[PDB]
């Protein structure tokens, strides 16, 4: 399981290995002789185009809405207590209308779905238009998430919890830098791996590696300090 | 009650006191601009001594 | 044995000397040591540990020596003020003394500043100046009790050496022009 | 160290200091960091040979410090980047005097490696100053 | 381990190389082997013995002086102490006054002796 | 893991994290055993609320044994639990887990106060009577006191002898080929 | 697969107990929550090990 | 444990069993022949009959363990000697009583 | 100091004294338990001194095998496509051909 | 050994404050002292773990031959400064100091203020002079100056002599 | 003394300072290095033999090991 696999890909390494690259265009090119239906159906590649800002914003909004609906299903609705009269009226609606449960679910999940969609869209636009080309990636993530979650906790939950929102945002930014923008448990390269370029003979490479080993010996403290017994 | 601290006393003085650390940091950075452009002492952990502590006894044993 | 800390950056490293390409996140401990961490953190990394300790001590003594120059010129100005009346005092000061006072200003001598901001070249020059003074002193062996420690045999040998050197210098003829 | 004598000096001994080029300093520092193993090896092998054949009656007394020759040659090659010969004996005339001083420091006077590394680095610096663009 | 005299012949190496890698004088070899080029292990041992003896003397003298002073001048109030010392015999008064001072002064003198390097043979002129 | 002309060099001991985990488990069990032995030495019915920590305000041995056991559970440096916590943090740093170190520290400090706050309740107006009476006199068990004393000695001086325990645990874990 | 599940469980547990461990008023609850806190710490250590 | 040769060799079929006496007799014969050959690299083809007997008698996992152990033994024999190791261990144990003070103001590196 | 038997004897003596103090009984109670504790402590700590060194020796020997596991585990951990790369191809062939000496 | 000696000072001081302080508020003051100082102790412990795990050395002088990257160096300096400033009181981490000084034995307050806050300074000096740091110290200087300003401004409003001396 | 007589370093330093390093490296580092250099030893031996002979091999020249 990997998070944000496409972004953290070594194009050079995959190219030298021949491994398929996630940066391939992934596009459809219908022929001019093809049917009109085929030409129309080939337009779906715009739904895969990752450079379409509107598509990405709707994608982020859908993610946020799904998260909000899941939160409502799990914790939000069960924690919130509805008035007895309101419950009786909505149960009466279920009795008097077919599929009344669907409309009740729509009514209950509308707030969570809408707020989740708004948060997702705003967060995507915020992170993309701002902080996308900063120098210190960790600092950018921490500051952006801190500010965003401070505002989010002030608005959605309560203005009196904005400090906790900011602290949670700092924690979430650190976590995202650790396991979303970085590959700690998602390694796709062997540690110490490399590639060879240039017309260097195997003898020359072995000689250079012998020199590298001699240098590496100095890492050991005992040899550097000359504190070894005569074997 | 929550938020009483800002109102109590004088709001302007409370805000100034709250922002004092930011003012100090900004003054330090503006001062360090002068150091950078001139060549004088700058706010950094100078490392002239290669880890050699002040008047430390450096000896070896047979 | 020295180790390393896992890297997160996704940059590529091209080593032209070894003719290989690595990635920052994929480096092991030795590769990190070779490529990262190879920068210098002292004025004269070429010197050994003992040599750089001597260099550091000479640099500290040289800073103190420049401060001593400033203190001496200030004392000379006080002496001039006391000895010479205010009339002609500035006339006599507008000479070597005033130029030296200005030339020993803060950029050239660290009076009371926390750090004397010196490039490695400037530090090397200061150490060379201190070593030149040390060489001049040791020619005649003026550093036995102060700025040096020696045994009795060393002192006797140095006395004989200085005696021979002084005799040769006296016998040398005057420099022409 | 890093002091040049005054050619036209009123008195017998006068010295004027100089600062080596940043390229020379970088080269010496990098090569010392890479080849420091050989210098420690030279020290340890010098002590080992003295212990083994220091006594006059020892059978190998006539071969003293010859085993250190391989270490010295390896150190020279590492410091000079395998150029300018494969042995210390192949040192250029510019550094021959400093090489002789280093050998006297190490094997005849048996002075500390702190002292003799100065002369070895002087050999390397002489070669680097002579060539310049050849080593970098 | 390939660093050994085995297999080495003087014929292979040049005369200059042999002269370069020739053993120094026997005295020089002995000094290098014993690490006595500058100072002898016996000199180190003598210095250590003197240091330990000086520390023991200094610490014992300080302890004796401190305890004697405390016990002699910690008998009660001013009036009580004055009356006790007045009834004190002549020799007892002398010891009470002199013991603490002598112990402390001897400790301080032994401390000063080490830093003061008077026993240097170059005293002349 | 380094490669020099097809020669692998390994300066890392893989069977070390498991040894550290075993060490932490053993240290927690030892401290838990110490506190539970202190409890068992006394009357069990007295301790039923955090307020009842004052009931430990008994003669010096029990009082200070409880205090040091609570501190050790908290993770105060000189005591035994500190060794486990410090070695866990050291292994996390060795594995280059800065976020894990951050979360470990948050949990450690919160738990530290959780243990420490009971020292406030330990204070009692008078001396408690928590010992069972047998033959008209309080029953003090020499065997449990001796076991508590050995546990106290090891709790105080675990750092000194920890190298041997670490060697033994690494020896046990090295058999696992992971 | 285990790494992400362990991380999520550890984070949720820490943020859930940070407040609960200060709401108990019983000796048995104190002992149980000591065990729970140590369990979470050892789970974090296990994540570090499996890394 | 997927990478562990020992743990993988500990696996077996439900009805599989090992005749250790026969396997060790065959392995002893084959290794005696190999030692008589005394080559740097074990060339089993120089001992065809014993090699076939060893293959038949011993299981693949047992053979893998035996070959790895033989390689380790060859490396140790090339490197060290009994008297050398005895002297080195004695010197190291003697050193363990003393302290290892830092060497300040070094000359290398 | 150097004798583990003497160290254990001292440990047992101090343990007995501490037990008496903790129990609030006179230190002269049950005098026969002093030599008993000293002997038990000396023997157990002597055995542990032997056991720690035996465990250390066996651990050093086990690390030799663990190095073999690490080398082969590293090669099998290589990502798909890296086993024939220039950085691992020679080592992979060494472990797949030269060491295929069954 | 340096770090262990630094961390050993907690137990005796806590025991003195807990069992020797006459005032009843000393019970809570001791807990505040322990928690506030232990947070900084954990920070310094993290820094020491970073140094030891990365550099296996312990001689305090082998660090000359090992250079920490920029990220490692900045993390180490931040952790070291904050951790040692928890002990050596800095703004805003002086609430524990005020509480402990007010509610501690008058004889132990002398020892605390006089000495126990300077072991942190000594440790910070040692670590930061051993490590090479390539970061701007403006933030740390600002923190120190803010602490000075805060304490100086609050001096006036203290009618309690012990608390006034604590602010000094 | 006795408890530390196994290693010159103190027990606390042994327990904490050494994290993840092989006990073969902590104790008996000479054997660890020699095992690590096993093949380099024979390469150096072959280089010395060839150097005594007319041939001079530059590939293995850097391999001059003393520990
Ligand atoms: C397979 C397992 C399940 C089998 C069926 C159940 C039998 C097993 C039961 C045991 C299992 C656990 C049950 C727990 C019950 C919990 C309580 C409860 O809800 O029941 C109490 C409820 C009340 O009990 P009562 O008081 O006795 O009865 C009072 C009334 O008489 C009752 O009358 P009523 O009309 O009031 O109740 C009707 C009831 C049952 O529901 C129905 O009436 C039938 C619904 C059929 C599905 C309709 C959706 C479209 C399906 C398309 C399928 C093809 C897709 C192809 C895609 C191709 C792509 C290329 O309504 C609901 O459950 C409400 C939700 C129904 C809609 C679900 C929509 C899922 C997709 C949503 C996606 C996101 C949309 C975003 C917005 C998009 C806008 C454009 O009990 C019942 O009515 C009978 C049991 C019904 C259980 C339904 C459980 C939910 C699952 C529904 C189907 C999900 C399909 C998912 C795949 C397709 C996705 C598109
Ligand atoms: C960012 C660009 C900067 C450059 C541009 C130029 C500078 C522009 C700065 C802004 C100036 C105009 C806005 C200030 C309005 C007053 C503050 C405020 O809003 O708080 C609510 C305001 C204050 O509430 P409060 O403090 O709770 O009331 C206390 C009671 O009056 C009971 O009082 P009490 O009888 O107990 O006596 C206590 C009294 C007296 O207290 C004392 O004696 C103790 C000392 C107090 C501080 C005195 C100032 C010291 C110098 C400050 C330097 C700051 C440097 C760091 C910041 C640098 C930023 C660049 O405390 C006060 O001072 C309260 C009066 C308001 C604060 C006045 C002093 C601070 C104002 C901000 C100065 C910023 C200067 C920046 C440039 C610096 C040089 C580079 O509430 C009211 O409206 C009630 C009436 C208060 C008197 C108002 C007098 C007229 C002010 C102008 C009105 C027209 C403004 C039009 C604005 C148009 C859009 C921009
Ligand atoms: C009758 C026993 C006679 C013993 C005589 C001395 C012989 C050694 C002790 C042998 C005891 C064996 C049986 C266990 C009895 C204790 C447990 C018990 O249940 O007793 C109940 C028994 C009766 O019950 P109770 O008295 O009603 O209950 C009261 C409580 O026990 C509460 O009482 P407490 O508050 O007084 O308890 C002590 C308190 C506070 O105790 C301390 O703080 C101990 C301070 C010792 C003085 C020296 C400290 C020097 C530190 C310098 C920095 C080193 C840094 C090294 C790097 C790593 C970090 C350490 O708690 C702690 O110990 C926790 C902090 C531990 C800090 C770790 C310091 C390690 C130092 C290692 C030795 C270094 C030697 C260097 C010189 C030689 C070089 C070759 O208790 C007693 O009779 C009093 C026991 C008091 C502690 C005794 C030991 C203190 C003196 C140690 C001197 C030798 C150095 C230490 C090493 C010893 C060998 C490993
Ligand atoms: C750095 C962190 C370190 C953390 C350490 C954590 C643990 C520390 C505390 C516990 C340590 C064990 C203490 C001894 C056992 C408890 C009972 C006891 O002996 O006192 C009763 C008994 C009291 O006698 P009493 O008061 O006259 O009469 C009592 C009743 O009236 C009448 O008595 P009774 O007739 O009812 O019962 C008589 C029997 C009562 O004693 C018992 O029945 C023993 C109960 C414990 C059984 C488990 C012992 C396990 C020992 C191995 C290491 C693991 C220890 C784990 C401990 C915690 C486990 C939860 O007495 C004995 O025979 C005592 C023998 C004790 C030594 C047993 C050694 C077994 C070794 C088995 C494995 C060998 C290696 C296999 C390798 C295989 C390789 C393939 O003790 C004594 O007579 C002497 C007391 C004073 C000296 C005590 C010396 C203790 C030395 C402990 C060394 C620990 C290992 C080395 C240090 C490791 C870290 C560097
Ligand atoms: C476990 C570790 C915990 C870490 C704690 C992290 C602290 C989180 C603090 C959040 C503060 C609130 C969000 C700030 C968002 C803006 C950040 C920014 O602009 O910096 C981006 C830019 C992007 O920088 P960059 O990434 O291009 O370059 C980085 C440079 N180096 C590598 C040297 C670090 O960064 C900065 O210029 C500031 C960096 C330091 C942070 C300063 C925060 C200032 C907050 C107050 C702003 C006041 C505005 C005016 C109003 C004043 C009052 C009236
Ligand atoms: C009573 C007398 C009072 C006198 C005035 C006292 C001070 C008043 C406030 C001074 C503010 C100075 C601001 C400029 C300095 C910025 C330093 C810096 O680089 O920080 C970047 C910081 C981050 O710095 P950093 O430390 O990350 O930088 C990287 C490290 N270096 C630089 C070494 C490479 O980014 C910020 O967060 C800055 C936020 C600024 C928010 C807006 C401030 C506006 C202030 C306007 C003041 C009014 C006008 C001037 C009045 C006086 C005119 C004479
Ligand atoms: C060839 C072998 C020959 C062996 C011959 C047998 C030798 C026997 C030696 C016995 C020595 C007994 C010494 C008792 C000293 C009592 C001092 C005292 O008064 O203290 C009271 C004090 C006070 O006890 P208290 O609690 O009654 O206090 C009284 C004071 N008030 C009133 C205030 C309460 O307590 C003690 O110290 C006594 C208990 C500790 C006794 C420790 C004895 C250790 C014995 C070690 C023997 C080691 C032998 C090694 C042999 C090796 C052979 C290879
Ligand atoms: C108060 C006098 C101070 C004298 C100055 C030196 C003090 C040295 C430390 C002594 C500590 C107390 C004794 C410890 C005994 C012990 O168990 O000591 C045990 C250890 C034995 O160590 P080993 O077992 O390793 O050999 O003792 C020593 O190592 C040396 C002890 C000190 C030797 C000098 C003795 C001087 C005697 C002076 C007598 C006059 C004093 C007058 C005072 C008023």
């Amino acid at each position: 399981m990997e998070l944000n696999s496409s972004a953290k890909e070594d194009s050079h390494y995959v190219g030298v290995l021949g491994y398929p690259s996630q940066h391939d265009p992934h596009t459809l090119h219908p022929k001019k002789h093809d049917s009109t239906f085929t030409k129309v159906y080939a337009c779906r590649d715009m739904l895969w185009d990752h450079h379409w800002e509107v598509r990405n914003t709707l994608y982020a909004g859908f993610k946020g809405a799904l998260l909000g609906v899941a939160y409502a299903s799990g914790f939000g609705l069960i924690s919130k207590t509805v008035p007895s009269i309101v419950l009786k009226k909505m149960f009466r609606f279920v009795r008097n209308n077919n599929f009344g449960h669907i409309r009740i679910m729509q009514d209950l999940l509308t707030p969570y779905a809408l707020t989740g969609f708004g948060l997702g869209s705003v967060y995507y636009l915020y992170q993309h238009n701002v902080w996308e080309n900063r120098s210190n990636k960790w600092l950018a993530e921490v500051l952006s998430n801190a500010l965003f979650f401070q505002v989010a906790t002030a608005v959605c939950v309560n203005p009196g919890f904005h400090i906790y929102g900011m602290v949670g945002g700092i924690l979430f930014g650190t976590l995202k830098y650790a396991f979303y923008n970085s590959s700690f448990f998602q390694e796709k390269e062997s540690i110490g791996s490399y590639t060879t370029f240039g017309d260097l003979s195997e003898e020359e490479r072995k000689k250079q590696e012998y020199k590298d080993y001699i240098q590496f010996l100095g890492n050991y403290h005992k040899v550097r300090n000359g504190q070894l017994v005569d074997l | 009650y929550d938020g009483q601290w800002w109102s109590m006393g004088s709001l302007a003085c409370n805000v100034l006191f709250f922002c004092t650390p930011l003012f100090l940091y900004l003054i330090l950075q503006v001062e360090e601009l002068n150091s950078e452009k001139r060549g004088g002492t700058s706010n950094k952990f100078y490392h002239n001594n290669a880890g050699f502590f002040h008047f430390q006894i450096y000896d070896n044993k047979q | 044995a020295f180790g390393g800390f896992r890297q997160t950056d996704n940059s590529l490293i091209i080593d032209d000397r070894r003719k290989i390409i690595l990635n920052t996140r994929s480096l092991n401990d030795f590769q990190q040591k070779i490529y990262l961490r190879n920068f210098f953190t002292n004025y004269r990394p070429d010197l050994s540990s003992y040599d750089y300790f001597a260099f550091k001590e000479k640099l500290r003594i040289g800073e103190l020596f420049l401060n001593e120059y400033r203190k001496r010129i200030n004392n000379e100005v006080r002496r001039a003020a006391i000895l010479t009346p205010t009339s002609s005092l500035r006339e006599k000061m507008n000479h070597k003394i005033a130029d030296q006072i200005l030339d020993l200003s803060s950029p050239h001598v660290r009076g009371a500043h926390f750090q004397a901001v010196r490039s490695w070249t400037d530090a090397s020059k200061i150490v060379n100046y201190v070593e030149e003074k040390q060489t001049k002193i040791n020619k005649y062996g003026l550093q036995f009790p102060l700025l040096g420690n020696m045994t009795e045999e060393q002192c006797a040998s140095k006395e004989d050496e200085v005696y021979q050197r002084l005799l040769k210098e006296m016998q040398k003829p005057p420099k022409k022009a | 160290m890093f002091l040049n004598p005054v050619k036209d000096s009123e008195f017998d001994d006068e010295v004027k200091g100089f600062v080596p080029s940043e390229g020379e300093v970088r080269f010496v520092a990098n090569k010392n960091k890479e080849c420091g193993y050989y210098l420690q090896g030279i020290e340890q092998c010098r002590r080992k040979m003295v212990q083994l054949a220091g006594d006059s009656s020892s059978q190998f007394h006539s071969l003293g410090f010859l085993p250190c020759k391989r270490l010295v040659d390896a150190h020279y090659r590492c410091m000079t980047d395998d150029k300018f010969g494969s042995t210390i004996e192949e040192v250029p005339e510019i550094g021959l005097d400093s090489a002789q001083k280093f050998f006297d420091c190490t094997f005849q006077q048996l002075k500390p490696m702190q002292s003799c590394r100065r002369f070895f680095d002087q050999v390397v610096r002489d070669v680097y100053r002579a060539n310049g663009s050849q080593l970098i | 381990m390939n660093i050994s005299y085995t297999g080495l012949k003087l014929e292979d190496y040049s005369d200059e190389v042999i002269r370069k890698y020739k053993f120094p004088n026997s005295n020089e070899l002995e000094r290098f082997l014993n690490r006595e080029q500058t100072l002898t292990v016996q000199q180190h041992k003598s210095a250590i013995k003197l240091a330990q003896q000086d520390f023991f003397a200094v610490a014992g003298l300080l302890s004796v002086g401190s305890l004697s002073y405390i016990f002699y001048n910690s008998v009660g109030g001013k009036v009580i102490r004055d009356r006790i010392r007045a009834s004190r015999t002549k020799a007892q008064k002398v010891i009470v006054l002199a013991l603490a001072f002598v112990a402390n002064a001897a400790a301080l003198i032994i401390a000063r002796n080490a830093i003061t390097a008077h026993n240097f043979g170059w005293q002349a002129a | 893991m380094s490669i020099f002309s097809n020669i692998w060099i390994n300066n890392d001991l893989n069977s070390y994290g498991l040894s550290i985990l075993l060490l932490n488990i053993i240290n927690y069990l030892i401290v838990f055993m110490l506190i539970l032995s202190v409890i068992l030495l006394t009357n069990l019915s007295k301790f039923k609320s955090l307020n009842q920590f004052k009931e430990f305000n008994s003669y010096n041995f029990i009082l200070y044994s409880l205090i040091f056991s609570l501190l050790s559970m908290a993770g105060i440096p000189p005591l035994l639990g500190f060794t486990g916590k410090f070695l866990a943090i050291l292994y996390s740093s060795f594995k280059s887990q800065y976020l894990l170190i951050l979360f470990m520290t948050i949990l450690n400090i919160f738990g530290m106060y959780f243990y420490i706050q009971n020292l406030r309740f330990v204070v009692k107006k008078n001396k408690s009577s928590i010992l069972n009476y047998k033959n008209y006199y309080v029953n003090i068990n020499y065997s449990i006191t001796l076991n508590i004393i050995l546990l106290n000695f090891f709790n105080f001086f675990g750092i000194l002898f920890l190298s041997d325990l670490i060697i033994i645990l690494n020896y046990i874990s090295s058999y696992i080929y992971i | 697969f285990f790494w992400i599940i362990l991380l999520i469980i550890s984070i949720i547990g820490i943020f859930y107990i940070i407040s609960i461990i200060f709401d108990i008023n019983l000796f048995k609850a104190f002992l149980a929550y000591s065990t729970i806190i140590n369990s979470i710490s050892f789970i974090l250590l296990i994540i570090a090990i499996i890394f | 444990m997927e990478f562990s040769n020992a743990l993988l060799s500990q696996t077996k079929l439900p009805g599989q069993q090992y005749d250790y006496k026969r396997c060790f007799q065959a392995s002893n014969t084959h290794f005696e022949c190999l030692d008589s050959i005394r080559d740097a690299y074990d060339n089993h083809h120089k001992c065809p009959q014993t090699y076939q007997a060893w293959q038949s008698s011993c299981d693949v996992g047992i053979r893998r363990y035996q070959m790895d152990n033989r390689e380790q033994q060859k490396k140790d024999q090339l490197l060290y000697s009994k008297e050398q190791l005895k002297n080195y261990n004695a010197a190291k144990n003697k050193e363990a009583y003393g302290i290892t003070a830092p060497k300040n103001l070094s000359f290398a590196f | 100091m150097s004798s583990m038997l003497i160290w254990g004897a001292c440990f047992g003596l101090f343990t007995r004294a501490a037990a008496c103090k903790a129990s609030m009984i006179p230190l002269t109670t049950s005098p026969w338990k002093y030599p008993k504790y000293m002997i038990v402590s000396a023997v157990t700590f002597y055995y542990f001194d032997w056991y720690r060194r035996m465990a250390l020796e066996q651990l050093c020997y086990n690390e030799e095998k663990l190095e073999r596991y690490q080398i082969r585990a590293k090669l099998q951990s290589l990502k798909i496509g890296e086993e024939l790369s220039d950085a691992y191809r020679e080592s992979f062939f060494e472990h797949a051909v030269q060491k295929n000496n069954i | 050994l340096f770090f262990m000696c630094y961390e050993l000072l907690l137990i005796p001081s806590f025991l003195i404050v807990y069992f020797v302080s006459p005032s009843r508020r000393a019970i809570q003051a001791s807990l505040y002292f322990v928690i506030w100082t232990q947070l900084g102790s954990l920070l310094v412990l993290i820094a020491i773990s970073y140094i030891i795990s990365i550099t296996n050395t312990y001689e305090f002088n082998d660090l000359k031959y090992f250079n920490f990257t920029n990220s490692e160096s900045t993390i180490i300096i931040f952790l070291i400064f904050l951790g040692f400033g928890f002990k050596a009181p800095i703004w805003p981490f002086h609430y524990w100091l005020t509480k402990t000084h007010v509610e501690a034995p008058s004889g132990f307050s002398i020892y605390l203020s006089g000495f126990l806050v300077k072991t942190a300074l000594y440790g910070f000096y040692k670590f930061n002079t051993s490590i090479f740091i390539d970061i701007d110290s403006s933030i740390f200087i600002a923190i120190c100056i803010m602490g000075v300003v805060d304490s100086s401004l609050k001096m006036w409003g203290q009618t309690d002599l012990k608390k006034l001396v604590a602010y000094g | 003394g006795v408890w530390s007589n196994i290693h010159p370093t103190d027990k606390v330093t042994l327990s904490f300072a050494n994290i993840g390093r092989p006990f073969r490296l902590i104790y008996r580092p000479e054997i660890f290095l020699r095992d690590q250099q096993a093949k380099f030893i024979q390469l150096e031996k072959e280089h010395i033999e060839k150097s005594k002979k007319g041939e001079f091999v530059e590939t293995t020249s850097p391999l001059v090991l003393w520990n």
